[PDB]
């Protein structure tokens, strides 16, 4: 037999140029359109959008995740989980215009690389060749996580996906970017003061900060700070865990290996699900618009 | 009648737990992986209304009394040669009447 | 200075019918002990105790398996892959309290043993001669397998217990006996119907259900049927993958040719890491109660 097997298929006479080209339109859009969410930018919006069609997969079966980019579909795009991230495919829109060539999932994983690269943040490797899926490829709501949880909710989740406790906790990092919005998810705040630069600085806070338990005018418990910070409660269990707290204490003190462990989880999580034939191309590693002059 | 009769609020356990994985007893009750059990103390136990038995049960034609199949849940693999039934079977005799007492009011 | 050979020694002037004996004994307390789990009896977590004191096992430096009888000490007892299986150390325990003279390593797996033959499966040849080691040759906790894994993973990991795919689809059907227990594993439910009867039921279920993958109340998932049956994620790999699916096929339609290759396969898995020497008695075959007027 042969379950379900998602072979990663180069965009016909597309290279490493085409796409650093796709990069640079999307770099330079988050760089004029700064105004969004209160000057924070698009830059978080993008990377929870990548992760989000990436979530999706399940390894037991191997359905879901980036290759399809079936997000595009009303069943996904309407996904009660998926609120807010409208704005982030509203903004790739145009630039899939400009480059009509590329596939769904390639334009939305490559827009979670060039954000996270954009804010200051590691180099991730990227490869090419999802292939847009048909409509009834389209996974059913209720794949991505539930924020309020605890720890072995969050490790037996993300087993889901792959990924082991140092995967998680650096993958959970991203938090330092963006904020929570009331009116998308029912929790309201911050994780952090610079998030729009790709930082550690969400294991500071967690370990730093001063936490209370206190519900929001959504009727939702978070922990919020005296300086105006948030934590969701799956955030807040990474350091309730002891296995969690012991690599939030590691990427707290050497933001290099936070650095490190996240272009690999963040790769790994974008690329779950893609087989790539024996043939394919190295991974793309894009030059950011600073290293080119912009 | 030398059957000993027991209780059936154990008997209602005891087919909870050993038998109702393979057999339904209410009237109408789908087959499971044994036939419905409905009114086995009426005939014969193969054939049934409907379903596919073996080779070997259809052929010994036993009117399940309250003994023989007091006997046969002992041992099935024993009294019938080709029986399709992976019992380990009810040892204890205490077990073996309340069962049967709940058998013989819930098959009617 | 040294390799690990772990030399088998009989009990000091111990026999077949010593052994029968101990068989014996164990096999009377599992007819009696009828209530346990409700009413499946002791058969099933006799059989994945010796498993699991077998599957620690690796080959590449000898250490583990059944020799040494480890699991009585604190690390292995605590082994989070083991939990569920003090009930079966509770239950030898008196039984060792009537022989004393046999070893930790014979008493475990004898009890696999007289569990297998006990509940109608094939006669099993057992040897003796496994000698209790110190507590500093206890294997660390992670040697033994998750459920949450694929095909490849299955056949890896049985590679390093010298298993091809032949016995470990034999040794898999032993899923036939018992249940999962969410307080034990995160799984809840059985494989079948006859789950106290040796039967090739676990490959019918496979090939025959109708399987859904669903979450249970663990936030694991699992594969269920409308049928109330369940098959961890490792046991629906031996479907997905080809190779392993035409063995499953040909254990569903001969259980005769199954209770031949489980028989060699499970006395192959008690026996890893043991250096018989040249003097060694023959395996025992043990005769069943029946056998003997029960
Ligand atoms: C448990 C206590 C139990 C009882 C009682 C029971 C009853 C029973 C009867 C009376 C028959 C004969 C039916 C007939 O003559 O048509 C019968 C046969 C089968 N059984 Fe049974 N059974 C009990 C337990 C179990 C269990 C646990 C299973 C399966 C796991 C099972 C299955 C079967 C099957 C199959 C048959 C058909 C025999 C054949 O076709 O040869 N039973 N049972
Ligand atoms: C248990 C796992 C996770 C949970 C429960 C979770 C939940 C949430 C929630 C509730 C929000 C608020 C959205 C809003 O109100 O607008 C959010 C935002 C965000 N998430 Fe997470 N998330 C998880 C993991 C991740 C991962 C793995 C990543 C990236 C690798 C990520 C990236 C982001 C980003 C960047 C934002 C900010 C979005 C914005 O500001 O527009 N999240 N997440
Ligand atoms: C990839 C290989 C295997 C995996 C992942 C696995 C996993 C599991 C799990 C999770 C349970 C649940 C325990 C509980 O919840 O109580 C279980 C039970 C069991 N296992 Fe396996 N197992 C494997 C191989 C084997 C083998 C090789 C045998 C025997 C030869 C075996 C025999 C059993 C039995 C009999 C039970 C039932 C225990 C009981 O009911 O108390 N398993 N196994």
């Amino acid at each position: 037999t042969t379950p379900l097997v998602h072979v990663a298929s180069v965009e016909k006479g597309r290279s490493y140029e085409d796409f650093q080209k796709v990069y640079n339109a999307i770099a330079l859009k988050l760089r004029e359109d700064d105004e969004y969410d209160n000057y924070i930018g698009y830059g978080p919006v993008l990377v929870r959008l990548a992760w989000h069609i990436s979530g999706t997969w399940d390894k037991h079966d191997n359905t879901g995740g980036s290759y399809g980019g079936t997000y595009r579909f009303k069943k996904e795009f309407n996904d009660p989980s998926n609120a807010g991230l409208q704005n982030g495919f509203k903004f790739l829109e145009p630039i899939h215009k400009e480059f009509p060539w590329i596939s769904s999932g390639d334009l939305f994983s490559l827009g979670g690389v060039t954000a996270v690269q954009e804010m200051q943040g590691p180099k991730i490797p990227w490869r090419c060749g999802r292939v847009d899926t048909p409509e009834d490829t389209t996974p059913d709501n209720g794949r991505l996580p539930d924020a309020d949880k605890d720890a072995g909710y969050v490790r037996t989740f993300f087993q889901r996906l792959n990924m082991n406790d140092r995967e998680v906790v650096a993958l959970m990092g991203a938090h330092a970017l963006g904020k929570t919005h009331l009116k998308n998810s029912g929790y309201e705040g911050p994780w952090g003061a610079a998030n729009n630069v790709f930082t550690n600085e969400f294991y500071l806070n967690l370990l730093n900060e001063d936490w209370k338990l206190e519900k929001n005018d959504a009727n939702n418990e978070q922990w919020d700070s005296k300086s105006g910070y948030m934590m969701l409660p799956t955030d807040y269990s990474l350091i309730q865990d002891p296995k969690y707290l012991s690599i939030v204490k590691e990427y707290a003190n050497d933001q290099d290996k936070f650095f490190k462990d996240f272009s690999k989880a963040f790769e790994k999580l974008l690329e779950n699900g893609i087989t790539f034939p024996k043939d394919a191309p190295s991974p793309f590693i894009f030059k950011t618009l600073e290293e080119q002059g912009l | 009648t030398e059957f000993k009769a027991g209780s059936a609020k154990k008997g209602a356990t005891l087919f909870k737990t050993r038998c109702l994985q393979c057999h339904t007893v209410e009237k109408g009750g789908p087959h499971k992986v044994g036939p419905n059990l409905h009114g086995i103390f009426g005939r014969h136990s193969g054939q049934a209304e409907g379903y596919s038995k073996t080779d070997a049960n259809i052929k010994k034609n036993v009117l399940w009394d309250e003994n023989n199949m007091s006997e046969y849940l002992t041992n099935p693999k024993k009294y019938i040669p080709g029986t399709k039934m992976a019992f380990g079977g009810l040892k204890k005799e205490k077990d073996r009447n309340d069962l049967i007492t709940y058998l013989k009011k819930a098959s009617e």
